[PDB]
């Protein structure tokens, strides 16, 4: 595998134009296949050494008609010109024609059966006005050759065969045609005896698909990583992905898809699905940024952003507007752009907030505050003078890694008095909490501004079971529920780490007992359809491949594959 | 949890060289990239911070860049003072820590290629009578400092060249049982 | 000025323990995460551990996890590293770095070398060659070999010892109080 204009496969076009009298073309000695066309024009060397060149495909052609273009390889004065076109193994041309003209000193081109090399019947073959004083081919070559040698003979292969083998055959007999994965002719009936591959190549055996990474294991009636697991590197199957290249399930792509992320489980980098929104870091505000605050000109650059490499400053200047009427006020609806933000490396500074927005439910998906960058006098979270905020609303906030916490002058803020910051603020609390002069605790309790009864002794981020730090029982979509759908209801659910999850499909709702035990289909009371081993599938293996080939089995009476 | 750098890099006084740095989404893909220069016998200092920023002291010659899960360090206008080790680093998420690079050893040539003057000493007679017979192979005056023959690492002399030494511990019985490369030895 | 001064390093034996100190000055130590990075002689930079500003988060490398313990005294402006059950592969130059803007290590320590060797002090056996002197098997470095009244750097022997040579003699080994001429 190598780019166009050493290796074995030439991905691209082999172009050699205007070369001196002597050139180290010995690097081209090892070339088997060319994907494009061969361009040799206006050269001065005597020989083009491509002895292993067996197949020139021709997905694209020079002059819109030629897979091999050779001309003007001589000089009007000097005596240095192309004399030999060493293509001793040139067998097939899948597409395109041949153009060899105006080569004054090039011999043995008017003796080659190009109709045997060219597969495209409608292609144009022009070979004339070449060498004049050319000696006959060697007695071995039997008339057709590439040069004056016993090893420079053209090997004929193509032969009109039975209609059972449409073109692709190795003889006139019907029991001698090629394989279905052969691009042209062949040598034998086997898959390891072809000239060129129609798709891929394991190690000389042309297969339509490289060894799948996930094959069927006879042991555990399911799927498992395959021993070979060769990945697609374009035309060559490789067990290990190339340099920097990431494994995209079945292909070795240069970079992961827009809907997938570059995960790295079993050593190598693999492109796994994001499952929602892909992680994305963004520039923030504060010391080291471009801005003093977020505003009308910054709010648009936070779309689909999950991580904040920096901080987020919310000043009155950003909300109300610029003092010099340069930048208009910030539309409160655009604040919903931070709903994708999960982590902030630095601090969060909210000194201003839209009056009709009584909380920070915009940051309801905010999980982690690093505090690797602090504000003012060592603060990671500063909410000051917000006379409209009734509750915080950081339902997803579980960790504030460092720094102090400043929450004051909010006057109408509640639901935060019962919060156990130790279960959120990492490191000894000591004197890191600066929370005072908000809404009096007695005022909140009197008006019922406290945590929902379904919340534990931890605390809350506002009213309702959704703003709880820790549920007394279970959680469902971030909502504290008393029971999961264990014995009744749809969908039937199970429990894990005090959180509700739906049971795997094809598992009928078992009344009275638990339907599922885990997330997979390996853990059910019974199957709603079929049961291939210790599993529960909607259909028995119709045509899945394992380590040997396709695997299938009829539903043995009691629905057991 | 390591970043991938080329082990070596070379150039001539006034030439532009590049030092790439591979990584992953866990580290580089979601964090800032920083470069650190370490002169021989000194502690490493901050050369490049936050992908492309230079502190007051780093010339406009050095220029770092970041594109996806990879980063590069370009040095336009190479000087004999740039001869040092270059490491790249990035904060790592899923394994909470710092992802460092293997290290790139930038070699600034300029000096004419020289062949090492080898001086080998046969086992000491006083040593030979002491149940031992170690060999002493002394390597001196060569450039660049890279010679393959326990063996020392190439030591920079005051003559702006390099020196080395290789020892061979053996047995006196095997000593009388039988009676240095520099890219073109 | 702004400086991270380190201390506590030295020569120790396998199984032994060491506590490295890192005094800060010139900046507010309580506002930054702090790092530990070591570098074995010949090897590259290796991340050891880091701690939060409030001493909260603490993560280690798998090479040191369980044996090493990072801590800090923000009241005394000092970063510590409790190195217990030291192995031979822990021999390195331990720098303490401060995280800065963009999580970059803008301030480093001076070095403090930590050495874990089983071999104790030994006398330098001198064997004179044939038509300089040879300093074989001595520990620890260095030795001032001057003739009367170009010297190659010693090699790191497979036994943990050193072998120095000199070509044109006084070989004084201060750690062993050995002044032998040959
Ligand atoms: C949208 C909204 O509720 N705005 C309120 C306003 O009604 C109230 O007068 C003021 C004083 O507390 O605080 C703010
Ligand atoms: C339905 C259910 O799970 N109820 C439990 C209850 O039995 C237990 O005493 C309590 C302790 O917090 O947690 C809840």
């Amino acid at each position: 595998v190598c780019p166009g204009t050493r290796c074995e496969v030439v991905m691209g076009n082999l172009e050699i134009v205007l070369t001196g009298h002597n050139a180290d073309l010995s690097f081209l000695q090892w070339i088997r296949e060319v994907t494009g066309y061969v361009l040799v024009a206006m050269n001065e060397f005597s020989t083009l050494p491509l002895p292993n060149l067996r197949v020139v495909r021709g997905t694209q052609v020079y002059d819109g008609k030629f897979a091999i273009f050779v001309m003007l390889n001589y000089n009007t004065n000097s005596s240095h010109a192309l004399r030999q076109l060493r293509l001793t193994q040139l067998t097939e041309i899948l597409s395109g024609g041949v153009y060899i003209e105006k080569n004054d000193k090039l011999c043995h081109m008017d003796t080659i059966d190009w109709r045997d090399i060219v597969r495209d019947r409608d292609a144009e073959i022009v070979v004339k006005d070449n060498g004049r004083s050319c000696p006959p081919c060697h007695e071995v070559c039997k008339g057709r050759c590439w040069g004056p040698g016993s090893e420079d003979c053209q090997t004929l292969t193509k032969t009109i065969c039975a209609p059972q083998c449409n073109g692709h055959c190795f003889g006139p007999n019907p029991n001698q045609c090629c394989h279905d994965e052969c691009a042209g002719g062949c040598s034998g009936p086997q898959d390891t005896d072809c000239f060129a591959c129609r798709h891929f190549n394991d190690s000389g055996a042309c297969v339509p698909r490289c060894p799948q990474p996930l094959v069927y294991n006879k042991l555990t009636f399911q799927l498992e990583p395959n021993p070979h697991t060769k990945y697609q590197y374009g035309g060559v199957c490789v067990a290990s992905c190339p340099h920097n290249f990431v494994v995209d399930q079945t292909s070795c792509v240069r970079a992961c898809p827009p809907d997938k992320m570059e995960v790295d489980k079993n050593g190598l980098k693999m492109c796994e699905p994001c499952g929602g929104l892909c992680p994305k870091a963004c520039e923030g505000t504060g010391s080291g940024s471009r801005f003093q605050t977020v505003d009308s000109s910054n709010i648009d650059g936070f779309v689909n952003c999950t991580k904040i490499l920096g901080n987020l400053d919310f000043l009155i200047t950003g909300l109300n507007g610029d003092p010099w009427h340069k930048i208009p006020a910030l539309d409160p609806e655009k604040l919903n752009v931070f709903r994708t933000v999960r982590e902030i490396t630095g601090y969060l500074n909210i000194q201003s907030w839209p009056p009709h927005m009584h909380n920070f439910s915009v940051f309801s998906n905010l999980t982690t505050i690093g505090g690797r960058s602090l504000y003012n006098r060592g603060f990671s979270l500063l909410i000051m003078k917000n006379l409209n905020v009734t509750s915080l609303g950081f339902r997803s906030l579980k960790e504030i890694s460092a720094g102090r916490i400043y929450i004051s002058a909010n006057r109408q803020l509640c639901y935060h008095h019962s919060l156990n910051w130790t279960k959120v603020l990492r490191g000894p609390t000591e004197e890191r909490l600066d929370i005072k002069h908000n809404r009096p605790r007695r005022d909140c309790v009197a008006e019922g501004k406290v945590c929902d009864p379904l919340c534990s002794s931890g605390g809350c981020w506002g009213p309702g079971p959704g703003q709880c730090l820790s549920c007394r029982n279970y959680s469902r979509g971030g909502v504290c529920v008393t029971h999961c759908n264990f014995l009744n209801g749809e969908p039937r659910e199970f429990a894990h780490e005090a959180e509700c999850f739906s049971c795997h499909p094809e598992c009928q709702p078992m009344e009275g007992t638990a339907t599922c035990n885990g997330s997979g289909s390996d853990t059910c009371a019974q199957c709603a359809h079929f049961r291939d081993g210790p599993h529960c599938v909607s259909s028995c293996p119709h045509g899945v491949l394992g380590a040997k080939g396709p695997i299938y089995k009829y539903p043995d009476v009691q629905n057991e594959c | 949890s390591v970043l991938t750098q080329p082990p070596s890099a070379s150039g001539t006084p006034g030439q532009r060289v590049t030092i790439s740095c591979s990584g992953s989404l866990s580290n580089i893909g979601l964090n800032y990239v920083s470069w650190y220069q370490q002169l021989p016998g000194t502690a490493p200092k901050l050369l490049i911070s936050r992908n492309n920023q230079r502190p007051s002291g780093v010339p406009d010659r050095f220029s770092g860049s970041k594109s996806g899960t990879s980063a590069s360090l370009a040095i336009s206008g190479l000087r004999s003072e740039d001869e040092a080790d270059y490491y790249c680093a990035a904060w790592d998420d899923s394994p909470p820590g710092e992802a460092f690079g293997g290290g790139t050893k930038l070699t600034v040539l300029g000096q004419p290629k020289a062949a090492p003057s080898v001086t080998l000493f046969p086992p000491s007679s006083e040593e030979l009578q002491a149940n031992k017979a170690t060999l002493v192979c002394l390597i001196s005056d060569f450039y660049p400092g890279a010679v393959t023959v326990e063996t020392t690492t190439p030591s920079k002399q005051s003559n702006n060249k390099y020196a080395a030494s290789s020892y061979l511990s053996l047995t006196p019985e095997q000593w009388k049982s039988h009676r240095v490369t520099h890219e073109g030895s | 000025e702004v400086q991270l001064l380190e201390s506590g390093g030295g020569l120790v034996q396998p199984g032994g323990s060491l506590r490295l100190s890192c005094a800060a000055s010139g900046f507010t130590f309580s506002y930054y995460y702090m790092q530990w990075v070591r570098q074995a002689p010949g090897k590259g930079l290796e991340w050891v551990s880091y701690i939060g500003s409030s001493g909260g988060v603490t993560n280690y490398a798998d090479s040191v996890k369980g044996r090493f313990t990072i801590s800090r005294d923000n009241s005394k402006n000092t970063l510590y590293l409790q190195m217990n059950s030291l192995r031979a592969e822990d021999t390195a130059v331990y720098y303490c770095a401060r995280v800065g803007l963009g999580d970059a290590f803008d301030i480093w320590g001076q070095g403090t070398m930590v050495t874990v060797s089983s071999a104790s002090t030994k006398g330098p056996s001198v064997f004179p060659l044939a038509p300089g002197c040879l300093v074989k098997d001595y520990f620890p470095e260095p030795v001032t070999v001057s003739w009367n009244s170009h010297t190659f750097p010693a090699v790191l022997q497979s036994s943990g010892l050193y072998s120095l040579s000199s070509v044109v003699c006084n070989v004084n080994h201060k750690p062993s109080n050995t002044k032998v001429d040959k």
